[PDB]
């Protein structure tokens, strides 16, 4: 016989037919999966009075035991299986309500924000419910589902409950984010925007898609703050630094202001004791909401080569120090200009100075080399002024040595971030990072938490799936979607400090990147390691940052031009195309394929709704959604492991099928060249940063260890290449 | 992880 | 360690088929000479085949001058000096002849139990336990190497969690007893606490009158009691929550291997004995072994029964059908009973239990090359009815071979303490969630058998039990007892050289096996195991096996570690022995 | 070895 | 640990003179009644002033209900399984009322001797010792604290 709990509390025989049906509607379209081996596996489970519920985790988790390279499909089975339970979940059977009602019901339980019902008309609603094609639930892969059950889906934290599924979370945040178009516009705004975001062709960040369409309106995911150097902007630094933890946002923490340690008594403000125990007073504060005081909250700080502490804080996350020498859950981002990078290939010196005894040194090492060196030559004769000499071989040896130890100090050429930069140095420098080191945004210190006149960076990210798309062309439309649904969001989101909100109005700062390069650059037959992919790569980001202008450029047309405008370089007229690093020239010979000098004249005449449009971020989360390789990176293999309470979580590359030997796995690339000159050609077109990794294994070199000289020569690589920032060093473990 | 031996004749050739 | 040899010159005196007559022509000895000679004939091309496998014990030693042939024993301690006295004895007796422990030490009054005068049980269970294990280790060169016993107790004793931890690595030396393996004793009450997310209230026995022989005998009155004595707060009592107190013992069950489960409730309501006369108590060594005990108060009490048991197995894999069992059955139910008379016996307890109740335990090994050969595996349902067909088969031919033999020659003096003496059958008496898993019908006339039973009895009181075998089945080329190959080749160190062996017809089944670690888990095979115990006289050496690699971060979860036990309860497993973790 | 974690919700289903 | 008391509610029942004259009362209670009150009397005459002294068992025990006051016995063990089994039992039961021990177990065989058939003396002393050392401990709460013998 063999009984079956219902979803009340009844008790009723097992129909076997019923899940077999299940299974084989999942099945369909499928390749080389076994219903009856799933069967197998799931029933052998079974017992008399199990739960409804516990039959479906049962077959999910079956069919998901089975994924594999052979047999990929196995992800396509589960996924649907795991949607089907949660349909029943939500709904009480497949179908979907109509999704006015939908809304209605969500409403009065406070899970939606009743903005939407204010908005929108129910004829408007019915409308929607035509766009909504529930059927894509179907498209997802198994990894992609548990995400969306995760972190995505409404759901009842406490209780277990979910009470969406994923094209009502898709259609009403095209709905939130469009709701003040005008009713001419609005609702084909919104058609489009979500059949790009239901067919992958964009990826938005987790805290968007989780969070609008609900009663909150807190999505800022990442921040940057700059501190002064004072007591007051310490504080500040820290306060905000609070209050952005306490939502999850990343931290990039701009410190090489901070007087050195000995630095003269200023008079009652003590900065005496230098740079170390405020450093462990920001890793506090990053820590401030954070279960274990290790477990969330994350930060990057940054700091220039030349600080006169640069040796202790080089090491401030190696293991074994005095606990009031390591500052250990905080990353670093070492700053470096032209002129280190000179020191270090003649062999010379470098002087360590404090930022407090070198009038305009700090200011110079963003916006003016010219001034920088003859700033620092100068400073270097005086000898009035505290200093200390290092051999650069012997400092760029020890920053990368833990740099490599730790995979986890960073490094940003200030140089270029100023250089090629949509921002004129001299008003709005870029001076820092962010947490992932791909944000570059001017900013400025807070006297106070509350300051007026303080300056913090947020961004607002988003990214096109490079393999959703057939051809470059596509990516004007998508363009225009992104560009609009983000602008709008900078209105409807709340600021907790002043500073973060001056911001956002002032520059309205987009970063908007990609996911699923290593894929493309499979499915066109090109590789990273070898040369092959560099006059692509040039036609891919071209397209992207042309028809990212052309879209925010058409929204400065209609509704205006950021406030700061005038402090862009596009003000001036200056194009990404004027100002990259010129030796990429000699590795790419791709010519420009749209019109530059229109867009040029109509940037000039009309502005820019966003000041910054594109940065290369990382995703770990969005790109499991898609079935999309993370970002532009190579993937580590062809199967994905994850651990989860309900089982290993496996995701197969997209068409491993047809592909495997198209891709280059990241441990098949020779070295890191071939990438790094991609980054190169990528980063001539874009806005801010890139999130660039270096990658070793040990098992390639004599005595299974990586040589010094190997490391500098990459570091250097980067540079001339003009790579803004480098971020992880990935080594080989194996 | 390293080998800290570096020559500084061969990178002195690069151009920035 | 089968042939007759010198142990110091290295000289072999014998040959295996020398071994083999004279085994079966000592056995047989006593029978009339019309009939002597077939027997001795039958038997001897049974075990030369393989198709009837024997202890080492008895394979190295009849024939010889000696008659200690007892490879296990199974002794019951009661709460007195005496008793703990004359187990200790019994145990150092019994050791020394190099037999396997089987130790009930459940009911030793716990730790700050008032003053008995004198008898000084004020300081508990585990000075009395090292005192076993002492006992048990007596003969051992090393003090470990050699010398084996499993230690008995009710998850309820007040002292548990001390207990339950006996084997752990690091405590004080005082707090750990590390060289004997233990079984924890449950019934359904104290699952019903786990599944309620109720509390456990652990008493010692010597505060609850009635309590601890309601636990075997009698569940209804088991709960009246335990309900009663949890209200009453006169009596001392301790509270734990079940879910602490479960996972302590299954987390202790995972980093030994060595921490067993018996199902009491299951092993009474389930078996050959009525359990108001002779309830079964405990098992022995290897947990396959169930049979009523009483406690001695000395050595040479004659109101004391220690069990032993008498081992073989059929060789599943030497048979071409289930109707060669009714032969093979005669065959070794027949030897079986002639060593009880032949052997010795060092205490008269022992020979109490073994005359008056006769009790077998026969088995079976190549299960799985058997499966194999059938094209079925453990882990999918698939063998579920084969099972069932195969093992209806066994324990009807042996009930029927020990009915005969009580026509020529009488039932066992206490077959009346048997439930075959009543008529009941374990076609009865199973655990009835089965009927899901199965739907082999019986293809035997069990009725008819009923009949003859209660007319004729049974020689003896029980026949089947489950076994490990490791060298009667190397003998055999055979996979041992039910389990599932770890791999196509095993491998011994010897002082000779790498001994390996193939798995039986490796090259037409390579496969057709299910090896132990393709088992995507446990339930398939816990089945098999139920469907075996509906049969079974006693119980099965069952084990659960874990592979870390299979569950994200390579942690096994203790939600399935219960489930499995909740499984094997559900389907009427009796006890639960060696937890395998894969090393890798 | 082990992972502590214990649901009682899921469990109490159980029939034994 | 001599004057009557409760060892659960903490009371004392009676004090050192009480003690004195009726251990000298019980021990002589046998005598005629020509000469047992003098017996008594000087036997409590000579503890009371100090110059006999007696074992803490009797001290303690002689006068209650018990009959139990054997603080030390000497056990020798045979070269058998059932003498060692005896040796270890006897320990058992005196351990359990306190008593010291001394065991002589000098006549085990050593390792390696001959098979006696079945009673297994091949293994040698030491696993017996251990044996004879649980049986003392056998009475005490870590397993170390009480219980005490010397092996001859």
């Amino acid at each position: 016989n063999l009984l079956v709990t219902k979803r009340d509390g009844s008790t009723e025989r097992i129909n076997l037919d019923k899940i077999h049906r299940v299974l084989d509607w999942a099945a369909e379209g499928l390749h080389n999966v076994s219903i009856s081996q799933v069967e197998l596996r799931s029933h052998i489970q079974f017992y008399d009075g199990i739960k409804t519920s516990d039959i479906h985790e049962t077959i999910i988790k079956a069919a998901a035991d089975l994924i594999s390279r052979d047999a990929p499909d196995y992800q396509y089975l589960a996924a649907r299986l795991a949607i089907f339970h949660l349909r029943k979940k939500a709904y009480g059977q497949f179908e979907p309500p109509a999704l006015y009602d939908h809304v209605v019901k969500m409403v009065e339980m406070g899970k939606y924000d009743n903005h939407l019902l204010e908005d929108y008309t129910e004829e408007e609603f019915k409308q929607m419910d035509t766009f909504i094609d529930h059927d894509r639930d179907m498209t997802f892969s198994y990894a992609a589902v548990k995400q969306l059950e995760g972190k995505y889906l409404v759901q009842n934290r406490v209780t277990g409950e979910i009470y969406e599924s994923a094209q009502f979370l898709y259609i009403l945040v095209a709905a939130c984010l469009f709701s003040n178009y005008p009713r001419e516009t609005r609702l084909q705004y919104v058609k489009r925007f979500y059949d790009a975001v239901s067919t992958f062709k964009i990826s938005l960040p987790t805290p968007i898609m989780s969070g609008v369409r609900t009663p909150t309106r807190q999505f800022s995911s990442c921040v940057l703050i700059e501190c002064g150097d004072s007591l007051d902007s310490i504080n500040a630094t820290s306060s905000a630094i609070v209050k952005y933890v306490s939502q999850r946002a990343g931290i990039g923490i701009n410190a090489g202001r901070i007087r050195a340690l000995g630095s003269p008594i200023r008079g009652g403000e003590a900065f005496h004791t230098g740079c170390i125990p405020f450093y462990k007073h920001f890793q506090t504060a990053v820590k401030s909401c954070s279960q274990g005081g290790v477990r969330g909250g994350a930060a990057t700080l940054f700091y220039p080569m030349w600080h006169l502490e640069v040796e202790s804080l080089l090491v401030l996350k190696n293991n074994r120090g005095v606990e009031g020498n390591r500052v250990r859950h905080m990353d670093y981002g070492v700053q470096i200009n032209k002129l280190m990078y000179t020191r270090l290939l003649k062999g010379e010196d470098i002087t360590l100075f404090s930022p407090s005894d070198v009038p305009g040194l700090y200011d110079a090492f963003f916006a003016d080399q010219e001034e920088f060196e003859r700033l620092y030559t100068k400073y270097e004769k005086d000898d009035s002024i505290r200093k200390q000499r290092v051999k650069a071989v012997e400092l760029f040896s020890l920053m990368m040595q833990e740099r490599a130890s730790t995979g986890r100090i960073y490094i940003q050429n200030v140089d270029h971030c100023n250089t090629h930069s949509p921002f004129d140095p001299a008003i709005a420098p870029v001076r820092q990072s962010n947490l992932c080191l791909e944000i570059a945004l001017p900013t400025k210190p807070l006297n106070d938490v509350n300051d007026e006149n303080g300056e913090i960076a947020l961004c607002t990210l988003s990214a096109f799936n490079l393999g959703a798309i057939n051809n470059l062309d596509e990516l004007e439309e998508l363009a225009i979607l992104a560009v609009r649904a983000l602008d709008a969001l900078l209105d409807y989101q709340d600021y907790p400090i002043p500073a973060a909100k001056r911001g956002a109005m002032g520059r309205r700062t987009l970063g908007i990147g990609v996911i699923n390069f290593a894929y493309y650059l499979a499915k066109h037959g090109k590789r990273y390691s070898d040369g092959s992919a560099n006059n692509l790569t040039h036609k891919t980001f071209e397209a992207i940052q042309y028809y990212l202008l052309k879209a925010s450029n058409e929204l400065a047309k209609e509704q205006g031009a950021c406030p700061w405008f005038n402090e862009t370089t596009y003000a001036k007229g200056i194009l990404p195309i004027d100002t990259y690093k010129k030796d990429l020239d000699t590795i790419a010979n791709e010519p420009l394929h749209y019109d530059w000098e229109a867009l040029r004249e109509s940037i000039k005449t009309h502005g820019l709704r966003n000041s910054t449009l594109s940065a290369l971020m990382p995703s770990e989360t969005s790109s499991q959604i898609s079935n999309a390789t993370n970002g532009i990176e190579p993937p580590r293999g062809y199967v994905s492991i994850k651990a989860s309470k309900d089982g290993i979580l496996r995701q197969v590359v997209p068409d491993y099928e047809h592909l495997h030997d198209a891709y280059e796995l990241l441990w098949e690339m020779p070295g890191n060249d071939g990438y790094l000159q991609l980054v190169g050609i990528m980063q001539k077109f874009i806005d801010q940063s890139i999130s660039a990794n270096t990658n070793y294994d040990p098992s390639r070199f004599p005595s299974g260890k990586v040589p010094m000289q190997q490391l500098l020569k990459d570091l250097l690589t980067a540079y001339k290449f003009g790579v803004k920032t480098l971020y992880y060093q990935n080594t080989r473990d194996g | 992880q390293i080998d800290s031996e570096v020559d500084t004749d061969d990178l002195s050739n690069f151009q920035l």
